[PDB]
């Protein structure tokens, strides 16, 4: 039902009526040569290198972009095709200049992966070549515009998802270029996202530049961890060192997109980096040790302290395996009160069941959704590959945004609704209008962020946006479930912590003056010595020097993401293990197992010792944290949203304000954005 | 087609295909797969029960003497549910004609030895016992070739890394030239030379 | 057309004739070749390590002529003989030393051999 | 005949020495080196293996190792004959999971519109 | 001390454990009105035998496994542990 | 231009033997600690 | 700590350097639009490149040619 | 299991095989201590046979320790012989290579996870 029987090469086959020649003879496995069609992009038919001979016809046609009728006999090896093929491709290849020894692309660049297999053997011009210019756009995207066989995928990028409209078409005939008229700088974020898409050696990498060529890489495939949605990555090392990463096109996230933050900032991995345990020296002095000197010296204070003298915070970047050994080695003393670095507030549950905590409408359903209101978020500049499937199902079908707080510049017609926190009371009832909208949805999606849940009124605005929540669900509610209470991130490794059975929020430790502290959060300055005790010990274990290595006691070395095989969860439960591709430089070590050498030589000694035995320990505990990349349907909170009614705090007076800049707070945030000179390299370009 | 491309002859192409026609006529016992290769020459598979009686149909016969031995090989192949492939081949010295016999097999399951029809196989099967370790039955001298004392890995298939784990050297510290753990002054850089379009048309792989 | 010592010749007032393309590198035969490049200061890119063995080095002649911009040649002299083998391991400047102690020699080869290939 | 059925399962020892149990294998599928747009990269599921330390050689540089491994790609042709071969030499694994996209809707000619959304200029 | 917590694990389907999916709709909202200290935990899937952890005394192991209670012995089953 | 002046040897320790060594930047720069005051 | 290996050794190194030679060119200036240089000779050096030659301020040395090129 | 065996049949026959080949073992220890002219103490040499047949008493199948008999029965050919000349027999005394730490605390100061 609903299709036509069409023959590709004299065989059956069996398609939609209105899908293409293209997509038909790709589903029986043959690929037709193609140069001006991307799939994540719209379609046009400017170069014309797809001609099959289609039989029982005179004339060629673009298998890009033209419906199937009923039933051809599509002819794709033939004496007319072939002699098609042949002669278009001697045409693009005749006013382009004589590089691969030096262009970046001379591994993979398409006029070379067709020019052996198909076209021509041999080249007739004899002399020409016309040769434009160069120019500058950005210090990320070196630009040879010479080379350019003028397909137009990258222009029609800007005008679809990433929504800057600022490159076009500039002149007729031969005479044309593609870059921008005026001078103007393009830079957003997904701006150096091009380089991938550029089908030859126009768009190529700044940094990157002149390193290597890419028969030499060993491709490890491994997940980044620097912001919420996680990423699909694949890194690429030469000799052991890091050289340049890519998308690795997984369906639901990171469709085949990277964030431009995640792709230049592997050069934080190795700048400013600690190597060594190191020695107190009484003074501001701190100086370098042997491996077995500083071992027994903080082992020796776990035997004298007891009860809630001690403690430790952890909200950066570390696994969800070093969070275990942590919390059976203090819990074993029976002395917790450990927290995560972010500020999460706790009203009626959070630890348990969550019920909101994760994305509840995975990414998968925000291309369903019809009404969608978010508050108290900028999106842009946290998640950008979330904001980017908004951009998609903005369009492609009809969607209606509007948002509260902070007038901001995102790229699609949304409207700002108010700016207080006065206006989530009153939309609990019927005023200000969209008003019922929300009641006349069929597929609702209501998104809090994690930028205004963070600030005092916290415990507000959670059960405010949840009553509103519950508003819609018991009207009918959607058809059916369709879950619609929901959050996300900006620091990653917090719901791998958080559920764990940690607590949210540094606030046990904000009251009382505990001695020793470990510090794994940690170069956000929520803890002070000064907010501290006074000159009692704080031992530190990381990997970077920023802010609060300097202002420690013992530190202890660690590796960062791209050298132990590890787990991280993003805004969905799933969980994505990264694996080894260096091992660590100098005398660090994993993180994980300097905590049961710190056990060893103290007193209690853990029953595990390989990373096995961690992963059982993991699903003791918790049994989704080894079903990989799947999201189950557990939803639970109508019992949570009633007893999240007991706590009654009211609402604040301040705009919901986020912390983002224009761009320039984008680049600058976490802990490897900071030592990485070419964000310091990019920044100053901004503001100039 | 033109100049440089080789021209092929019809002669041979049906001869040799109508030749290994009454092979599979008249020995349905063992011959399970005969093709014929475009360059004209012949492959016939059999089941490894019959390793001995359709090399000595061969050996001695009217119509088809095959009386020299030329090569015998082995490959090895992971992913085939039964591991190795066994080919013999064989020269009709009366004929001008060849005829290569794939015999497939696995580790465990031994193969009875050509020995006492062709005594060219002495030296080509004690040889893919070390390379491989396909156990020859009934072999009238099964000794160790082309490998030292101490190797244990069957070097030519899959699993055996390219250099070894026992990399050697001498010391003073008896008299003694003794062994140690490998240990490599360069990576031995593995490049990636498989680019992608699929060229070849022809041979094209069913869709799934 | 004889083979022996390597070379780097450099043009007419000196360039580095190398640009470090990555195909000398790519069929030696035995990897002899170890090339570490990074873009130089002035924009052009050019080396900072170049390592041929000459114990792995096999004698071919794929570097020759292999080479687009015709930089690397194997210099006709057979003078050798050193006494370690930390020795016999070339870096880059070993090279252009061994490349500019002739370059008279050289370019009167070429000069009568490029005719055919 | 003396064809003698049982059932026993198959595990070999001897021929490695100790990289038996300290070697986890990973079996994946290839995906795309995302520089072009060919995908006959794809359709071979293969196994690798970890990857250990590597230092420096201080003469040269040359980054010098053990772990004799360190270089081997099989190429099986499917799931069911991968895991099949983890187990009869008898070592640990991992399996990934093969990912093909969307099917999907594209339609040239609805970039024009009369009161949609789907509206493309510059071109 | 004891005690900490507790973890009550389950499967979505599978629905020999139907007992804590009747016990979550009875007694979580009349269950953790009572104890505004103990942080109980509920975690996703055993998929076979749904049991019950309990953490206290310098971090040892509890672990009753119901299998396939009704609504009732599930509601009593908790108080074992929640009063000692 | 760029030749040299007469000629030169092989020689094998003259002491002079030309000791091969490393040619590049060093790669991971590790961080120093803060100074001696507070 | 490393330098021990070149103690009585003389520490062979190189003496011209090419990291900046180009600059003593006399700089070609020709007065045209695009210009070939397949420098060094015809049948050696590198392949012919054809060059723009307008703008700040000078070709570009070809990507290969390294001499300072202009008009 | 449709493949027919090597030697034996069923558990019996390859587990007084085994037992075979031990006698011709201990027999020649003795012998290669003078025959190679290497000077240890004779005890050494039976305390390495005796350790190295308790290695492979795992398995639960047939032909399988019909396959270990061949390489057991081939070693009797070069050992009771003079084919290895002194070197080739002094590799399973592993004196020269260094002692494995095998214990947890000691891996942790020197080394990347071995
Ligand atoms: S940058 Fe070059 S290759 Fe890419 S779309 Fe523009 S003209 Fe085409
Ligand atoms: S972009 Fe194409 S034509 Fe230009 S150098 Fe690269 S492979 Fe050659
Ligand atoms: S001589 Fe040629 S191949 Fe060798 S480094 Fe220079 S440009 Fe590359
Ligand atoms: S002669 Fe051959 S093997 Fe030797 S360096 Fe040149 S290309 Fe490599
Ligand atoms: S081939 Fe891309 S337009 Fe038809
Ligand atoms: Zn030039």
């Amino acid at each position: 039902s609903n299709l036509i029987e069409v023959f590709v090469d004299g065989q059956s086959v069996m398609v939609e009526p209105g899908t293409t020649v293209l997509q038909a003879c790709e589903k029986v496995g043959m690929q037709i040569p193609r140069f001006c069609y991307h799939e994540r992009l719209s379609v046009a038919g400017n170069c014309r290198m797809c001609l099959v001979e289609i039989e029982k016809a005179p004339k060629v046609v673009a298998a890009c972009a033209m419906p199937v009728m009923k039933g051809w006999n599509i002819l794709t090896n033939s004496e007319k095709t072939k002699k098609a093929r042949e002669g278009v491709m001697e045409f693009l290849l005749a006013n382009h200049p004589l590089d691969c020894p030096i262009c970046d692309q001379g591994g993979e660049c398409d006029l070379q992966d067709q020019s052996m297999m198909f076209g021509s053997d041999r080249s007739r011009f004899l002399e020409g070549k016309r040769a434009v210019e160069d120019k500058n756009i950005g210090p990320l995207v070196k630009t040879i515009m010479t080379r350019c066989i003028q397909c137009t995928r990258c222009i029609r990028f800007a005008s679809e998802i990433a929504g800057v409209d600022d490159l076009g078409t500039t002149g007729r005939g031969n005479d044309m270029q593609v870059g921008t008229y005026i001078e103007k700088m393009f830079m957003s974020e997904l701006s150096g996202n091009i380089i991938d898409i550029c089908p030859v050696g126009a768009l190529t990498s700044k940094p990157y530049a002149f390193t290597a060529r890419p028969w030499e890489t060993r491709k490890t495939e491994s997940i980044d961890v620097m912001d919420a949605v996680g990423s699909n990555i694949v890194v690429s090392t030469r000799t052991g060192e890091v050289m340049r990463i890519l998308p690795r096109m997984h369906e639901d996230i990171n469709e085949e997109w990277i964030s431009d933050k995640t792709r230049f900032a592997y050069d934080g991995l190795k700048r400013q980096r600690l190597t060594e345990p190191m020695v107190r020296n009484e003074k501001g002095l701190l100086t370098h040790t042997t491996w077995e000197d500083a071992l027994s010296r903080v082992a020796g204070m776990l035997q004298s302290f007891q009860g809630n003298d001690v403690a430790a915070i952890a909200g950066g970047l570390v696994d969800a395996e070093a969070l275990i050994a942590l919390k059976d080695l203090l819990n074993r003393v029976d002395s917790d009160t450990l927290c995560t670095e972010e500020v999460f507030p706790t009203a009626g549950a959070g630890t348990d069941l969550r019920s909101n905590y994760l994305l509840n409408t995975t990414i998968a359903g925000v291309e369903e959704a019809d009404v969608v209101l978010l508050v108290g978020t900028n999106p842009r500049f946290e998640a950008p590959l979330f904001n980017a499937r908004i951009r998609k199902s903005w369009l492609h079908n009809d969607l209606k945004v509007a948002l509260i707080g902070s007038p901001v510049d995102l790229t699609y017609r949304y409207d700002h609704l108010g700016d207080s926190p006065k206006i989530l009371q009153d939309i609990a009832s019927g005023s200000h209008p969209f008003s019922q909208v929300l009641q006349e949805a069929k597929k609702p999606m209501v998104i809090l962020g994690s930028s205004a849940l963070q600030r005092n009124d916290g415990a507000a605005i959670l059960a405010a946006v949840s009553n509103i929540a519950q508003k819609i669900r018991t009207s009918s509610g959607v058809t059916g479930d369709w879950k619609v209470m929901n959050i996300l991130h900006r620091i990653a490794s917090q719901v791998a912590a958080l559920d764990l059975g940690y607590k949210p929020g540094v606030e046990a430790i904000q009251k009382n003056p505990p001695k020793m502290l470990f510090l794994l959060g940690a170069d956000g300055g929520c803890i002070t010595r000064q907010d501290l005790p006074k000159d009692c010990f704080i031992v530190y274990q990381g990997h970077h020097g920023d802010v609060g290595a300097p202002i420690a006691d013992v530190i202890l070395p660690g590796a960062a993401y791209t050298e132990k095989s590890a787990t991280y969860v993003n805004t969905e439960g799933r969980a994505q293990q990264t694996k080894v591709a260096v091992t660590p430089p100098g005398l660090a070590r994993e993180d994980w197992k300097i905590i049961r050498a710190l056990s060893e030589i103290a007193g209690m000694t853990l029953p595990y010792d390989t990373l096995d035995q961690v992963r059982n320990r993991l699903e003791e505990v918790s049994p989704n944290l080894v079903r990989y990349d799947d999201v189950e349907g557990a939803n639970y909170f109508q019992q949570a949203s009633e007893l999240s009614k007991l706590v009654n705090q009211q609402l604040l007076a301040d705009p919901l304000v986020p912390p983002q800049l224009t761009i320039k707070d984008f680049y600058m945030t976490d802990s490897i954005s900071r030592a990485s000179q070419t964000m310091a390299k990019c920044v100053k370009a901004v503001t100039e | 087609t033109r100049p440089t491309v080789r021209p092929r002859n019809d002669v041979a192409h049906k001869q040799l295909s109508a030749f290994g026609e009454y092979v599979a006529e008249i020995l349905p016992k063992y011959v399970q797969q005969v093709q014929v290769s475009c360059f004209n020459e012949l492959e016939i598979c059999i089941h490894p029960d019959g390793v001995i009686p359709v090399l000595t149909f061969l050996r001695d016969h009217s119509n088809a003497q095959f009386k020299s031995l030329a090569d015998l090989t082995a490959v090895d192949i992971p992913t085939r549910q039964n591991r190795f492939e066994i080919v013999y081949n064989l020269l009709s010295l009366r004929f001008n004609s060849r005829i290569r016999v794939k015999t497939y097999t696995d580790e465990l399951t031994p193969i009875e030895s050509s020995v006492p029809v062709y005594k060219a196989a002495n030296w080509y099967e004690r040889e893919i016992w070390d390379m491989f370790g396909v156990f020859f039955a009934n072999h009238p001298d099964l000794r160790r070739i082309l490998t030292d004392y101490g190797f244990e890995g069957h070097p030519f298939r899959k699993d055996f890394p390219l250099s070894g784990y026992v990399e050697l050297r001498y010391d003073d510290e008896v008299k003694r030239v003794v062994a140690e753990p490998v240990e490599l002054a360069q990576e031995f850089r593995k490049f990636d030379l498989n680019s992608p379009w699929e060229a070849f048309p022809a041979y094209r792989q069913p869709p799934e | 057309r004889f083979r022996g010592e390597h070379a780097l010749r450099r043009y007419p007032s000196g360039e580095e004739r190398c640009i470090a393309c990555k195909l000398c590198e790519a069929v030696c035969p035995a990897q002899a070749i170890t090339i570490e490049a990074e873009p130089r200061a002035d924009g052009s890119r050019r080396t900072t390590r170049y390592d041929i063995d000459m114990t792995k080095c096999i004698y071919c002649g794929f570097c020759q002529e292999a080479c687009p911009v015709d930089a690397i040649v194997e210099g006709p002299n057979f003078e050798f003989s050193t006494e370690t083998h930390e020795e016999l391991l070339y870096n880059k400047e070993k090279l252009l030393n061994n490349g500019d102690k002739w370059e008279a020699e050289i370019a009167a080869n070429i000069q009568a051999d490029y005719l055919y290939r | 005949i003396t064809v003698d059925e049982k059932l026993d399962i198959t595990t070999i020892t001897g021929v490695p020495e100790e990289h038996i149990k300290t070697r986890k294998a990973r079996i994946f599928v290839p995906a795309r080196n995302n520089m072009q747009s060919g995908v006959n990269n794809t359709k071979k599921w293969k196994m690798e293996f970890d990857t250990r330390e590597r230092w420096e050689n201080p003469l040269m540089g040359w980054a010098s190792t053990a772990d004799p491994l360190s270089n081997l790609v099989l190429t099986f042709s499917t799931k069911e004959d991968a895991v099949a071969f983890a187990e009869k030499n008898g070592w640990s694994y991992d399996v990934e999971e093969r990912k093909v996209p969307k099917p999907k809707s594209k339609s040239y000619g609805a970039n024009f519109s009369w009161n949609k959304r789907t509206r493309v200029s510059t071109k | 001390l004891g005690l900490r917590e507790i973890r009550i694990h389950l499967c979505q389907r599978s629905p020999g454990s139907q007992g804590v999916r009747d016990f979550i709709e009875k007694r979580y909202v009349e269950l953790k009105k009572a104890n505004p200290d103990l942080p109980i935990l509920i975690r996703e899937c055993s998929d076979v035998q749904p049991k019950l952890w309990a953490r206290y005394a310098f971090g040892q192991e509890k672990n009753v496994s119901l299998n396939n209670f009704s609504a009732d012995q599930v509601t009593r089953a908790l108080e074992n542990v929640l009063s000692s | 231009k760029f030749i040299w002046t007469n000629h030169k040897f092989n020689l094998s320790g003259t002491p002079q033997q030309y000791v091969p060594y490393s040619t590049t930047r060093k790669k991971i720069q590790e961080w120093v600690p803060p100074s001696t005051p507070y | 700590y490393r330098k021990v290996r070149f103690v009585g050794r003389q520490k062979e190194v190189n003496e011209n350097f090419a990291i900046d030679l180009i600059a003593e060119q006399p700089v070609s200036q020709v007065g045209s639009r695009v210009i070939s240089c397949d420098g060094g000779g015809g049948a050696l050096g590198h392949p012919r490149v054809y060059i723009n030659l307008d703008k700040e301020t000078k070709t570009g040395t070809c990507g290969y040619c390294g001499l300072q090129f202009r008009q | 299991t449709s493949v027919k065996p090597i030697f034996s049949r069923d558990m019996n026959e390859a587990k007084r095989r085994v037992r075979e080949l031990y006698r011709a073992w201990y027999r020649e220890v003795p012998n290669t201590v003078h025959l190679f002219q290497l000077d240890i103490s004779v005890k050494q040499g039976r305390d390495k046979v005796r350790e190295m047949f308790k290695k492979n008493a795992h398995i639960t199948d047939p032909r399988v320790v019909d396959l270990l008999v061949i390489k057991g029965k081939m070693e009797l050919e070069e050992t009771i012989k003079v084919w290895k000349q002194r070197t080739h027999v002094m590799r399973f005394f592993h004196e020269t290579e260094a002692p494995r730490p095998k214990d947890f605390l000691s891996k942790f100061y020197v080394g990347h996870d071995p």
